[PDB]
């Protein structure tokens, strides 16, 4: 399991073995994290040029 | 484009100026030099407009049955997911790009800024249009499916 | 003959010389107007090129009396021969607002200059309805399950438009309008969308209607139509099922595109927003001076 | 498409009817039992003795009706070797029209 080549748990209290080969991840929320993460480095640009209005 | 002669024998009477008499005065070109000798001075040009009634129009115009019934023709979900994953991650390029451009830009003269530090190829302008583009269809693929999943059943 | 007339497309040409035709014979209080068909076949599209009137009087006393010129069509048939070569006999036209039952006579005569099964294309030249003013419909043989022997009948075929690529930017050309069907912008997919779902409104009313005029007013009964309507109850969507549960989910991801993308526009703006600012910072100083 | 001066006799017709009824009751994708009862031939043809027991075969397929159809069942197969040597089918058929 540690190693994910097959990225299932043991349950240890009925010592059956659950297999999961399943997807637990999507293109579009990894995107997003970083789209996001742009816009804030960008915010923190923005807020330069606005300090000549205070 | 059409054409119709002036004579001959009608250009040494100088009878041109009578064919342009009680017109708007807007006529048509077509290229220079060789084209344009044989046009103005040796035939007549006028304009064409387009005739119609409004019979025609509706004919026209109309499209399929299932034309004015195609806002229920939703699509399948792996295209839509397609387009929702390619929006997300080209905008991350241009949002980069959108970075580069304003760490300077702030000295005169502000063309010179748009040359120094791309400002021309506007990301700026690129990053919102993709954004809004996207937007919209997304509003209706939602509303779309809203609809069909109550409404037949 | 044979059946190959699965898909009708038809040139936006002919339905505007329909018309033209029509009312240069003024045929006008039930009067109808009849002219060939020219075109390709053989080829499961039936591609509707051209069209030409034929002199053609329908009676007034019945509609089994009329008069037909059939000297005229050959002489019509070889000139158009000599502009194109693939131009042959494919049907006829009828121009009134709907079927009748002395076309199949009709029919029968243009089989005879067909190697295809003649189409009637049955242009409307009342421009009814907001969809297609055309139906079409081929004369076929059947037998059927009730009894009944060697019938002729009308199949209704489904219509399509398709149109050339000079004959098309010609249209273009000629107008300019936007189009109530249209699916364009945001404020135009919204009004499609409300037209859309009010269009199959209206035919399930009629249907239900149908149904009642079966079986109190003594309409026909027919095995194509009653199986038509089985087949919309048995592949009906289901709801509460795992389907829906993954749609739901379908539909959260979209709207999580949306609210990224809302947030991203107000950046852009609001960047905007400052630089008005400080233009207005230094056309003081500009004001000042002046 | 039969036609309108005749040359296919009542007699023949009848046993027509007949070799219809025991198909349909000893096939395995035949349903259309009502067709037949709704076909001028057999609205016609039901008023022979010989030609009600076969019919309440077809019906009893039609509604499903069990009891009807064990009863019947027990007097016709011993009648009729047809319905023996395709007891299977015949068995099978009333629970696949359910």
């Amino acid at each position: 399991i540690l190693d994910k080549i097959f990225y299932g748990v043991l349950d240890q209290g009925n010592g059956w073995l659950y297999v999961y080969e399943t997807p637990n991840q999507d293109a579009t929320y990894d995107s997003a994290l970083e789209l996001v993460g742009q816009l804030n480095k960008v915010v923190d640009q923005l807020f330069e040029k606005a300090s000549v209005l205070y | 484009d059409a054409f119709r002669l002036i004579d001959t024998g009608a250009l040494i009477n100088n009878l041109e100026p009578r064919q342009t008499t009680s017109n708007t005065g807007l006529l048509n070109k077509a290229n220079i030099q060789a084209l344009i000798h044989g046009l103005n001075r040796h035939y007549y040009s006028l304009n064409i407009d387009y005739h119609k009634t409004a019979k025609e129009t509706k004919m026209l115009m109309n499209l399929h049955k299932e034309q004015w019934q195609s806002g229920l023709k939703m699509y399948d979900y792996e295209e839509k997911e397609e387009s929702n994953l390619a929006a997300t991650k080209s905008m991350v390029k241009i949002a980069e790009q959108y970075s580069k451009r304003i760490e300077e830009e702030k000295e005169l003269t502000e063309e010179e800024l748009k040359t120094r530090y791309v400002g021309r190829q506007d990301p700026k302008k690129h990053l919102s249009e993709t954004a809004d583009e996207t937007l919209e269809n997304n509003i209706v693929s939602v509303l779309t499916a809203g609809v069909n999943s109550v409404a037949i059943k | 003959m044979s059946l190959q007339h699965e898909k009708v497309t038809i040139a936006p040409l002919v339905l505007l010389s329909a018309l033209d035709h029509y009312e240069r014979t003024q045929t006008k209080e039930n009067k109808r107007c009849v002219g060939v068909i020219l075109g390709d076949a053989n080829s499961s599209t039936i591609r509707v090129t051209n069209s030409f009137a034929l002199p053609f009087e329908e009676d007034e006393k019945n509609s089994d009396v009329w008069f037909l010129d059939h000297n005229y069509i050959e002489n019509m048939n070889e000139m158009c021969k000599k502009i194109n070569a693939k131009e042959k006999l494919i049907g006829w036209y009828h121009s009134g607002p709907k079927l009748r039952a002395s076309d199949l006579k009709i029919n029968e005569l243009f089989k005879k200059y067909t190697q295809n099964n003649p189409l009637l294309l049955i242009v409307d030249v009342k421009q009814q309805g907001v969809g297609l003013p055309t139906d079409a419909y081929v004369a076929i043989e059947q037998v059927k399950d009730d009894g009944t022997s060697t019938e002729k009948t009308f199949l209704h075929l489904p219509c399509t438009i398709e149109a050339e690529e000079a004959e098309e930017i010609g249209v273009e050309h000629l107008l300019r309008d936007v189009r109530d069907q249209a699916a364009g912008g945001l404020s135009i997919r919204l009004t499609n969308q409300l037209k859309s779902l009010k269009g199959l409104q209206s035919k399930l009313k009629d249907v239900v209607e149908y149904l009642d005029k079966v079986i109190n007013k003594e309409l026909p009964i027919n095995h194509t139509i009653l199986g038509k309507l089985q087949d919309v109850f048995n592949l009906l969507p289901n709801l509460g099922t795992p389907d829906d549960d993954e749609i739901d989910v379908e539909n959260h991801d979209r709207i999580n595109i949306s609210n990224n993308l809302q947030k991203a526009l107000t950046v852009k703006t609001n960047d905007e927003l400052m630089v008005i600012y400080i233009s207005n910072l230094v056309r003081s100083i500009i004001a000042f001076d002046d | 498409t039969l036609e309108p001066s005749t040359s296919i006799t009542l007699a023949e017709r009848q046993q027509l009817a007949y070799d219809l009824s025991i198909s349909a009751l000893l096939g395995d994708k035949i349903y259309n039992f009502g067709e037949l009862l709704h076909h001028p031939i057999m609205e016609t043809i039901v008023n022979d003795s010989n030609y009600d027991w076969l019919f309440q075969l077809l019906n009893a397929l039609t509604v499903g009706d069990f009891d009807k159809f064990d009863s019947l069942i027990k007097v016709q197969i011993s009648k009729i070797p047809i319905l023996a040597q395709h007891e299977s089918f015949l068995r099978q058929k009333i629970c696949l029209m359910t």
